[PDB]
């Protein structure tokens, strides 16, 4: 029955989502800002995509990092075919979307990963952030304010809810997104930023001893 | 004493109700209950708990020694000799009988 | 919690692997069980130096001595016993694990 | 049904490290040091990688020493198509663990193998040595003081936990390794050591006589 | 079940290796000696592999020639490649073992073969020779004195272990070989050496009037 | 159980062989000497192989013929890739036994099929003529005197037992033949000779008048 195997990959890829750590992403004055529970000094879960795009993601490593991959192959393979500034958020989204589809419905086990794209605005543009959520399901949502991904997402969700201010400087958005996350010191996470105000790359990670002053 | 033979060949099944007659006859010290398998792997350690059937013990094939033993309780004096061979013991029928266990174990234990 | 009392390893569903000690198996039969095996220990020091006593080291090496002989506290494959604590666990259990001429091992 | 056979391998990869001889690996002044029970003369279990990497495996040999020649051609790949300063232990760590994963959930037989990659910095400059533990399931661990595969792990990496010390000397962590590994003479042993301070290819066998003076 | 396919392949093969003659290969002053029970005149159980190497197999015919191709085929690719005397005994038996542990997990029937590889130093060289014995599973064995193969090989073992004698002359070793061997005539038995005095291609056979004159 | 399967298979060409005619090969003073009992004009048992090289088959007529004429393919492939002299009656025998054996263990249905390969000396020069059959399974046995293939082998072989005599005239030989295949005038009977005495190809069928004649 296709009915009923369909069901255990569902099950099956949302208990390895929750069998993993978690990832918020929220807007703030200066861009979107992601901030993930990772241990690890080599293993990340945050990453560049294209000039204005950046990437989070929730699940198994080898296999959001093989989404991680094919993205920046995809995003660059664009950007010199045609320009730049074509590469879009919502193009990475969507190619995501149906990758993780076409996965779900033909691969052996569906890939138990949680995706959440994200995109500002050019330097000295002016346009509010873009958040998608792209799950192994293969659907995208638009989020307006913030993306949580793995492990249980209610109480980091509504601490998150409550807490959430538009235009927060970055240091309230670090402080709201690491205690909504608790519902952890420089040594257990993977902080980084899309900056709008950079003139290109505007994806900038936050370590160390900067990190430290932020929180 | 309450002996079981072949206990290999048995053993959600009947083990249950022996292990509670089991445990009804403990009361009674005086009924030994002995059992014999001669393959103790495929025993269920059920019966191998510590309480009830706590003292295993093993045994073995006749050794020559035991053959010798065993040969001599049917082969006793009793039995008629021959004459040739009791010429090789002067007519010492007890020390014929012994040389002549002692010769068939030997050649079956060649 | 020392690694003196294991009995049983149980890897889950999750693939956590967790030592179950004795302290989730001391069932009142074991205990008898324990103390029964105790008092034989008692019965051959007294037959073996005739000083009619008995030592708390009796009960503390019949403890471990206990599970050197089957109680049935463990089953081969999966228990349905253990489907239970797995249902208390979250984490279906997978593998119970008590505690030649196939290729080349270096 | 995924739980039972993607598990499965589990088992009977986890038998299979279990028949097999110890590995230990741990940090020391001069490097890292490789001590392994193998009491062939021929068949090793411990390689040098690339320059200021090595590389130690415990378990069917057909196995890892597919992994080692893998990561051999890998390593030089990368070093003669960018430069010999740009391979890095962590890289091959991964590399490890993807093509351990992709091993677990696709070919027939899991690979009953545990892997360590060990790096050291260059001549002449100052940083810790990293020690990775790649596991048959592609998980990776990140390692500050020593790793121990193969066999009985519990007892050898409790007794290296009461004897490590770091900074000892040559002499010392070589008489800790083979104590805790007890828990053998020149000619059951298999040492090797990232030596530092050599300018360029790290790795060095320590065999025979000099071997006898150093136990 | 990977244990009932492994127990089964296993006792197959050794069904084959115990069904067919027995080979003798041990040390003796001037190299090696191979002495096997074959009555036909045409097909062969002992070849030799490079100039220094020698091959005797035990099993079935087309399989352990087949593999005698395959080991002629790969020593003269390297020899070519690279230089003669690069090609070793040890490279050539670690071959053997990979393709035997490919064959024996992959392939429909485990090839029922046992294998050794012999080696002897080059003209005017001192070194002992080194015999390996490789299994039809994969595993590969250091051999100090003598291999025996197929058939019944503990009665024909146990009587070398009593005659063998380091430094043995070619008759001595060929009596002895012969003797153990019966635990034939020249119309039964294919001999030949590794004759280290020779100053290139070592192997060379014994046969004839010259065999007959030897025993 | 795949050995039991095995009986069943070997069953099947023997019980594919004995549903034929009778072919037999024995030696006689001029050199080899087929002599098969053969009804159809157009379809043939007996087949010139080489120079010196001569083939009798008795089975199934599309499989013996497919492997007369990779025999045919091979032979002349290496006669033209080396020399005519080099080609001998050993390697076409041995590639048969090859041929069969991976026929019988890998196609769906076995050969049916048993081959007896034959070889004279050389114009001018003196050597024993060498016969070989080569059974289903890849056996191969090398006969001194005669071979018998085909239906029901006992009365045949033991009549010749019993009639041949070495160096019997061509006369003789096919009295003897006829005699223990009856155990047939020129109308069901296809007779050759492997005459040793032609300058190079030395195959030569007996039919007609001639065959009258001798018999």
């Amino acid at each position: 029955s296709p009915e009923q195997a369909m069901r255990e990959r569902s099950e099956l890829a949302r208990k390895g989502i929750a069998r993993a750590k978690s990832v918020v992403a929220l807007a703030y004055a200066g861009g979107v800002l992601f901030v993930a529970e990772n241990p690890s000094r080599s293993l990340q879960k945050i990453s560049e995509l294209y000039d204005r795009v950046g990437f989070a993601a929730a699940g198994k490593f080898n296999e959001f990092d093989n989404l991680r991959r094919g993205g920046i192959q995809f995003a660059d393979t664009r950007g010199y075919a045609y320009d730049r500034r074509d590469v879009t958020g919502r193009q990475l989204a969507n190619v995501y979307a149906q990758t993780l589809g076409t996965i779900f419905t033909e691969q052996a086990k569906p890939y138990e990963v949680e995706l959440c794209v994200a995109e500002v605005a050019h330097y000295g543009e002016t346009k509010r952030p873009e958040l998608y959520r792209i799950t192994y399901d293969g659907s995208i949502a638009d989020e307006p304010h913030f993306v949580v991904m793995g492990g249980t997402t209610e109480p980091i969700a509504n601490a998150l809810k409550e807490s959430y201010a538009e235009n927060a400087s970055l240091t309230d958005a670090l402080r709201i997104a690491v205690a909504a996350l608790r519902a952890l010191g420089v040594a257990s996470l993977e902080v980084a930023v899309l900056d709008a105000n950079r003139p290109r790359r505007a994806f900038r990670r936050i370590t160390g001893s900067a990190l430290q002053a932020l929180l | 004493i309450v002996f079981f033979d072949e206990m290999d060949s048995i053993f959600t099944t009947v083990v249950p109700q022996l292990l509670s007659e089991i445990d009804g006859v403990e009361g009674l010290e005086n009924v030994i209950v002995i059992g014999a398998s001669n393959r103790e792997d495929m025993i269920d350690p059920a019966i191998l708990r510590p309480g009830r059937l706590d003292v295993k013990i093993k045994i073995e094939r006749p050794d020559a020694e035991a053959a010798q033993d065993i040969y001599s309780k049917y082969l006793t004096e009793f039995l008629p000799v021959h004459a040739d061979d009791l010429a090789e013991f002067d007519g010492d029928r007890s020390a014929c009988i012994k040389a002549m266990i002692e010769k068939v174990v030997d050649r079956m234990y060649a | 919690e020392i690694d003196d009392n294991r009995f049983l390893e149980v890897t889950y569903a999750n693939g956590d692997k967790e030592v179950m000690y004795f302290k989730d198996f001391n069932s009142g039969a074991m205990i008898q069980n324990v103390v029964d095996r105790a008092k034989k220990n008692a019965i051959k020091s007294v037959l073996e130096t005739g000083q009619p006593g008995l030592r708390i080291q009796h009960l503390l090496d019949s403890i471990v001595d206990e599970f050197a002989e089957n109680e049935d506290l463990p089953n081969t494959t999966n228990p349905d016993d253990w489907a239970r604590i797995s249902g208390k666990k979250g984490e279906r259990i997978v593998y119970i694990r008590t505690l030649s001429n196939l290729g080349q091992y270096l």
